Parts: structure tokens; C-alpha cells; sequence
């Protein structure tokens, strides 16, 4: 029968062994010392939902939005990635920025997006983030949604929102049609039509989206494109 | 499982 008595702080942390963490901690484990990865134990905690070990550490004094990892995010980052709202909840309770931005150049309404955490988007956007949030690489959360969901929603529930659909990112120009047809998103490319993204706007190196479907040889998408003028 | 790995790059 193990009892956990073995075990180090940061699984202990992983799995919510609340006890433990707080013998470790009393016993003088600074709840601010990072581990080897450069992560801290708000981290570990974020991103397993372990709502008590996130008050008990806050209240030991963690930094609540201390960047760590390789990917250098604050938990809030973290529970976002991994689709925790009541950890996003109670993290922004507790002053999480959700508009800081990670190491990939997205806050917090960006990765949900990208991920498909519907409700959290809802979230944000009921909390004051504007739907059509820039990220750093100028991705919107829809053109990120077309990008990475394959999948009705978050598209739908974005939709719902005053977008301005035929934005494009700062970069290639792409618009969030041009995202969906560049990653085969058939799903989403009939939501954007139905919302009036236009198919012959053109991106940076003058490719509208039809002329990605034509270039992809995809006769369904092309048809569908087509017919939408 | 629980998550016991950092988040990555895709």
C-alpha cells in the first residue's frame, strides 16, 4: 500500500495529495522554488484542476502569474491549454492576467480557441476579452478555431459574437476562410461562408480562398467556395 | 491520467 510518505512535492502536487504537499511545505519547501523544468508548483497544480492546492499556495505566497516551462506561461496559461474553466475561474480570482501571452505569442482566449475549449472562450469573452483579440502572431480566436478545431465549436460560438470575419493575421494576410482551407477544415469552412467571409479576398501573396481550394484540387471545397457568390 | 508532463510545442 503506498501512502504517498514517499513521494516527492511536485508529483504529490500532480495529483493532488494535500497532505502531503503541506508537510513538504511546512517542512520547509518554498512554494516559489521552481523545479528542474523551471515550472513552480502553481503550475503543476493549474493544470490538474487542484482548485485547494491553488489557494493553499497562493496563500504560502506563490507569484500567481510566474512565467515557467519551455513554453514560458503562467498557470493560467496552463490551466487554459488543458481546459480547466473552474481553474481559470478561480485563477483569475485571484488576479491571473488572462491577456498575458506565452512563449508562442498567445494569451489566454487564443489558447482555448486553439484548443477547443468552448466554455472557456465563452469565458474570457463574458469576462471583457474582446472576441476578436489579437495574439502576437496577429492570429484572431477565430482564425485560430478555423486553424486547429475541426469541429463545429468554438467556430459557432464565436460567430454568435459582432467578429469582423474577413480580418487577417499580421502576417500572411490569411483570413480565417483561408486558415480553414489551408488545414481542410471542411466543418468550419460552411460556418464562415453562412457568416459572410468573402472568398475572393486576397492574403499577402494575393491567394483569395477559392484560389487555395483551386490549389489544394479539392472539388468540394472549390464547388462550395464557388457557390457562395 | 493526471498530467505530468509540461506543455510542448506542437
Amino acid at each position: 500500500i503506498d501512502d504517498y510518505s514517499t513521494w516527492d512535492i511536485v508529483k504529490a502536487t500532480q495529483y493532488g495529495i494535500y497532505e502531503r504537499c503541506r508537510e513538504l511545505v511546512e517542512a520547509g519547501y518554498d512554494v516559489r522554488q521552481p523545479d528542474k523544468e523551471n515550472v513552480t508548483l502553481l503550475h503543476w497544480a493549474a493544470i490538474n484542476n487542484r482548485i485547494d492546492l491553488v489557494k493553499y499556495y497562493i496563500s504560502k505566497g506563490a507569484i500567481v502569474d510566474q512565467l515557467g516551462g519551455d513554453l514560458n506561461s503562467t498557470p493560467l496559461h496552463w490551466a487554459t491549454r488543458q481546459g480547466h474553466l473552474s481553474m481559470v475561474v478561480q485563477l483569475m480570482k485571484y488576479g491571473a492576467d488572462p491577456s498575458l501571452i506565452d512563449g508562442e505569442g498567445c494569451s489566454c482566449i487564443h489558447l482555448a480557441a486553439q484548443f477547443g475549449h468552448t466554455s472557456i472562450v465563452a469565458y474570457l469573452i463574458a469576462k471583457g476579452q474582446d472576441v476578436d483579440m489579437m495574439d502576437q502572431n496577429g492570429m484572431t480566436p477565430l482564425m485560430w478555431a478555423a486553424y486547429r478545431t475541426h469541429s463545429v465549436d468554438p467556430t459557432r460560438l464565436l460567430l454568435t459574437f459582432n467578429v469582423s470575419v474577413n480580418l487577417g493575421d499580421k502576417y500572411h494576410k490569411n483570413t480565417a476562410l483561408h486558415w480553414a482551407v489551408l488545414a481542410g477544415n471542411t466543418t468550419v469552412i460552411s460556418l464562415l461562408l453562412e457568416a459572410g467571409a468573402n472568398v475572393d479576398a486576397q492574403n499577402i501573396k494575393g491567394e483569395s480562398a477559392l484560389d487555395l481550394a483551386k490549389q489544394r484540387k479539392n472539388v468540394w471545397m472549390i464547388n462550395h467556395l464557388q457557390e457562395a457568390r | 491520467g493526471v498530467v505530468a508532463s509540461q506543455p510542448a510545442r506542437v
